[PDB]
């Protein structure tokens, strides 16, 4: 429907892909295995309140 | 939809296209802004053959 | 229709070029 | 023996010292080890010749466990039989055991795969218009077949319908067992269909080596083909239909199965509504072609109460109907009392039992050989893991201590109270709660399994969750399905064990389970099936969750070792847990305070003549 | 006419189906000695200007090399950095990557291994993306060369894994400067004989179509390196026949440090300049004061072997008589290795020399070749 444009001048393009690398890393720990299933809990102290 | 725009993708549609370079010099220095231009543009026909 | 989608296209080229005046 | 002295440490071997058995110089290619106790088979998948030992052994024998190094198999009677239906002789077998195997193949085994395999094929049983024979091709075997005479009035006798499978376990117990295969190509009585796949449907291999395995020689034979969920054995099922081309009976656990079935007849294959029927309470009209289609329940055909005049005459046509191909759907229900039944009622030439969890608790499992046949197929569970077929599952077992309240009580109740008892403590209250808390922010749907009405309830009225149990309006359980599917709000469904059975559910990649029903080995494969179809398999890095919460030093440990002894003979891996990494900084505590705890220890307790008309 | 599954068993038990097992191997070890039954001392680059073309582009992250083409492409460059400057230290180094267009340069050419592996590690972080163009490479290796002497070899080694390049002018005149500025090129393309890089190969290597290499597999790569150490044969219409002017510095001792030439930082060692008197950090290096070549003999040393090149060792018929039981340089009895008592003898593991008639078994001749550089058969001899 509509058109939106977006004008770098050769000096912005270091902002979108720093954030492409933060949305890779954000979604690399979203998707990451928890903390409790790749390390033993056996040793630490009991669940409780 | 947003379509970002690069000054060296500017700098090679300029090189590989001289009717766009034509419409540059006598409607953006004239009439209209470059991202209004760019708009106009892509919402041209032109752009499409 | 016709006219909203000419007057929305317009203005979302205006509103384009304000935002690119403003960050410049 | 082969005169080998027996050694001083040999004699903590019951007879199973197999040290006689010398080791030939060219065995490092021979992946092979054959006990000649019990002709049990010792693989090993990283020695050379590795593919061609696998292939040959899941043709000939049964995999008792496939780990990642050794795999375990089992030459049984069963395996030989189909291994020789489907064009496999004696010697052939003997001779590439002989070159596959580091220790040379004993005399007690050769002894085996002959006597096991001769003497097969010789009984037949064929249908002519409903009416079953017993076929030979030599003559003496019906002599022979003098104690057990059910003979009701080339060499052939009739037998009654309803002591078919007690011919079938007769033979099977003598050394001639019963053969059934359906010759569609050679079968001009019944007439064919137009049945066909569509040609936008893709099959997968492991589901074409299942059909191999049940479409062997050239003829339709019956037998058991287990899948995972999600894995596609209504593809098979429907294929199946799409190879023989004859009139198949569909009969499935739940309505919603059969309308489920009745949409895959209408979408992978070229079947037309005319030629598809139902027989269900709502919908009983069918068919008017000669030959087509029908999809029903169970309990439509083996009811005894008394029923409709329409489900009468339906039935008089079922039996009437002489039915090339039946696709028994979940066949591990066949053996009850009335399931039973609907091979004999129901005079089809090829049974196909489909099913993903094929154990029960008695043992009536083991004479489906007798209902359906042979095992046919046994799919890898972690090959179409690794493979992206069905989902990577993390298989966990978080245990909850009981509190000392709480268990002081526990001590001296009785077992349903137990139960009751052990089922509220606030431990798996905490346990689930930083699970529901934790999981959601991974923007995982999580359906959390509890079998009791009351659990659930208490459960998701303490953390203001969804919860469907069996009364729940029908409406309400699409609504809330839907809200669960879609509304991202809503992430956390407590389920019953109306979810454990086939009812239609979104799709979920954690699952919980708080409650269960004893040691109940169908339920738990059941319920991972609803996670093993989960959509982000394709994606690298994803791993499905379940947990078990169980209640430590109570019975749930009993239980639950009878629930995943089931799952480790699969081969999935339950990772205990007794710690979570959060309840000491837990924003949201659940029965936090002694006096709450107490609270809900006695909440449990206490928990446990036209004018006259008008004149009345 | 039937269904896939209605036909039969694969048959797979069945499918496989089943000393003289010495000459199967050894022939072959024969055929693989063939070829290299011809040498003859070849004049060669001795002093060498290398430039490394690295491609940094979409085709460097395709997954047939492990764990990308990126990485091994990188560790390989550092291992064959150091290997270079282990055989040819007083050659001269400019590593360019190609990137996003352009030809990044991103060591300047010199004889410091370190910077030049600092270099490459730190590309090594970087993701390689972007159209890779080879004019921009060459144009700018035929910059970075136009300060190279006359008596130092001008030479360009390119790793094209793509298969297109994008260039914004015209790369046959570029081929044409080159081939006028006398710079030979050799190009290890991964993938498949782009034609431009054959042309390339050809024309600025005087007609010779060998320099375009493409490996097989992993082991084959490592190959293309370490053949790609050597020096290249020059040819005869070279005329380059210099003298290049060069001292020899002595190690300077001092308990004091003090200010090297080249980098104004304290130092304790360093190297006396002999024409000047300027301390540096390391050899070979030019002298920062008045453009001296300093260097060790070592330098030379490492270089000296490729002027004498050991002639292959010719293993001995088994036939004849044997000279003696066990080996000449490390005395490891040969081993009798008969097949069989029909078998008979095969496959005499003695390695002749033909300057010195001394027998050599096969861990002497695959030290001898490549490792050492004389014969101790030919020096025993007492000429
Ligand atoms: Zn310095
Ligand atoms: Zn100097
Ligand atoms: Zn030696
Ligand atoms: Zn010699």
């Amino acid at each position: 429907a509509t058109l939106h444009i977006n004008i770098t001048t050769a000096s912005d393009e270091v902002a979108q892909r720093e954030l492409q690398e933060r949305q890779a890393e954000e979604k690399r720990k979203q998707n990451a295995v928890p903390e409790w299933h790749k390390q033993s809990t056996i040793g630490k102290t009991a669940l409780g309140r | 939809v947003n379509v970002n725009l690069s000054r060296e993708k500017i700098l090679n549609i300029f090189e590989n296209y001289p009717i766009v370079k034509k419409a540059y010099t006598d409607n953006v220095p004239k009439n209209f802004k470059e991202p209004e231009f760019w708009a106009r543009f892509f919402s041209s026909k032109l752009f499409r053959k | 229709d016709n006219i909203k989608m000419t007057l929305q296209q317009i203005i979302s080229r205006y509103k384009d070029a304000d935002i690119y005046e403003e960050k410049r | 023996p082969a005169d080998f002295v027996p050694d001083s440490v040999s004699g903590m071997f019951r007879s199973h010292d197999f040290s006689y058995l010398r080791l030939r110089p060219d065995h490092a290619s021979r992946p092979l080890w054959i006990s000649p106790s019990d002709g049990r088979i010792i693989l090993e998948s990283f020695s050379p010749l590795a593919e061609q030992a696998q292939d040959f052994l899941v043709t000939i024998a049964e995999p008792i466990s496939r780990p990642s190094h050794i795999h375990e198999y089992k030459i049984t009677a069963y395996s030989l039989y189909a291994a020789v239906s489907v064009g496999l002789e004696t010697d052939d077998i003997i001779s590439v055991l002989d070159r596959l195997s580091k220790v040379p193949v004993a005399e007690s085994i050769i002894n085996f795969i002959k006597g096991a395999t001769i003497s097969y094929g010789k009984v037949k049983l064929v249908i002519k218009h409903n009416r079953y024979f017993v076929e030979t091709t030599q003559a003496d075997i019906l002599q022979m077949l003098l104690n057990d005479s059910v003979i009701g009035p080339v060499h052939s006798f009739e037998i009654a319908n309803e002591s078919v499978e007690v011919v079938k376990k007769r033979c099977q117990e003598i050394d001639y067992p019963v053969l059934e295969e359906y010759d569609f190509r050679n079968d001009h009585r019944n007439p064919d269909l137009d049945i066909d796949l569509k040609p936008s449907t893709q099959i997968r291999p492991y589901q074409e080596k299942s059909l191999s395995k049940m479409f062997g020689n050239g003829r339709a034979r019956s037998g058991i083909i287990v899948l995972p969920c999600g894995a596609g054995k209504t593809l098979v099922g429907i294929t199946a239909a799409c190879t023989i081309k004859k009139s198949v009976i569909v009969l499935c656990t739940s309505s919603v199965s059969v309308m489920q079935w009745r949409q895959q007849f209408l979408q992978w294959c070229t079947l037309q509504p005319e030629n598809c029927a139902v027989f269900t309470s709502d919908n009983k009209e069918m068919f008017q072609t000669e030959s087509g289609l029908v999809v029903s329940t169970y309990s439509m055909v083996a009811n005894t109460r008394n029923r409709s005049h329409d489900s009468q005459k339906v039935m008089d046509f079922l039996t009437g109907r002489e039915w090339g191909f039946i696709i028994l759907d979940e066949v591990h229900v066949v053996p009850a009392a009335m399931f039973r039944r609907v091979v004999s009622t129901i005079a089809a030439h090829a049974k196909l039992g489909l099913t993903a969890t094929l154990v029960r608790e008695d043992d009536k499992i083991g004479d489906l050989n007798f209902l359906i046949g042979p095992k046919l197929y046994e799919a890898n569970w972690m090959e179409l893991s690794q493979k992206g077929h069905i989902a990577n599952v993390q298989c966990a077992e978080v245990w909850c201590p009981m509190t000392a309240e709480f268990y002081q009580e526990y001590l001296r109740e009785t077992a349903r109270k137990r139960m009751l008892l052990y089922i509220m403590n606030p431990t798996k209250f905490q346990a689930c709660q930083f699970l529901i808390q934790y999981h959601e922010r991974r923007g995982d749907k999580i359906i959390v399994f509890s079998d009791n009405v009351y659990a659930l309830q208490e459960y998701a009225l303490k953390m203001g969750k969804p919860f469907i149990y069996g009364s729940t309006p029908q409406q309400e359980r699409m609504n809330i399905l839907q809200n669960f599917q879609y509304n991202d709000q809503i992430n956390t469904i407590f389920l019953s064990k109306v979810g454990d059975t086939s009812i239609d559910l979104p799709e979920a990649t954690c699952l919980i389970q708080i409650s269960s029903h004893y040691g109940s080995r169908r339920q738990e494969a059941q319920r991972l099936g609803r996670i093993l179809r989960a959509k982000r398999r394709n994606d690298e890095g994803f791993n499905a969750f379940f947990y078990s919460l169980v209640s430590k030093d109570t019975q749930e440990m009993y239980y639950s070792t009878k629930r995943q002894a089931f799952l480790v003979d699969q081969g999935y891996a339950f990772k205990v847990i007794t710690h979570l990494h959060g309840m000491e900084n837990i924003p949201n505590l659940a029965y936090a305070s002694p006096r709450e705890r107490r609270e809900l220890l006695q909440e449990v307790l206490l928990k446990n003549h036209p004018l006259i008309r008008k004149m009345y | 006419g039937g269904y896939a599954w209605e036909d039969e068993i694969k048959r797979s038990w069945d499918l496989v189906k089943v000393m003289a097992s010495l000459v199967a191997s050894i022939v072959e070890a024969r055929k693989k000695r063939t070829a290299k039954k011809n040498i003859t001392p070849y004049q060669r680059g001795i002093i060498r200007s290398l430039i490394l073309t690295l491609d940094c582009s979409e085709a460097m992250l395709e997954k047939d090399l492990r764990p990308n083409r990126h990485a091994m492409i990188i560790q390989y460059a550092i291992d064959f950095v150091h290997e270079f400057f282990d055989q040819n230290p007083i050659s001269q180094m400019g590593i360019i990557i190609m990137r996003n267009g352009l030809a990044q340069l991103v060591s300047q050419v010199s004889g410091n291994p370190q910077d030049h592996i600092d270099a490459l590690k730190s590309i090594r972080k970087q993701e390689p993306k972007g159209n890779p163009s080879l004019q921009n490479a060459l144009e700018m290796a035929r910059g970075l060369l136009l300060p190279v002497p006359a008596h130092c070899t001008r030479e360009v080694l390119i790793v094209f894994g793509s298969l297109s390049t994008t260039d914004p002018g015209d790369i046959h005149q570029t081929i044409d400067s080159l081939v006028s500025e006398k710079i030979r090129v050799k190009v290890l393309g991964l993938s498949a004989q782009v034609a431009i890089c054959k042309e390339l190969c050809k024309a600025t290597n005087y007609g010779d179509e060998s320099f375009y290499k493409i490996l097989l597999d992993e082991t084959h790569l490592k190959e293309l390196f370490n053949e790609a150490v050597t020096p290249l044969p020059v040819n005869k219409i070279n005329k380059g026949f210099t003298l290049v002017k060069m001292g020899f510095p002595t190690r300077i001792f001092e308990d004091t440090p003090t200010f090297c030439s080249c980098h104004s930082k304290l130092v304790y060692g360093g190297y006396f300049c002999p024409n000047c008197h300027s301390k540096v950090c390391s050899l070979p290096t030019v002298c920062p004061c008045c453009d001296l070549m300093l260097i060790l003999s070592t330098h030379l040393a490492r270089s000296y072997h490729h002027l004498m090149p050991l002639k292959t060792f010719a293993e001995v018929p088994t036939t004849e008589k044997f000279r003696s039981e066990d080996c000449f340089s490390c005395q490891s009895r040969f081993p009798i290795l008969k097949n069989h008592k029909n078998g008979k003898l095969l496959t005499s593991s003695r390695y002749r020399c033909e300057d010195c008639k001394q027998e050599f078994c096969v861990d002497c001749d695959v030290f001898i070749h490549e490792i050492l550089h004389n014969c101790p058969g030919c020096e025993s001899k007492p000429v």
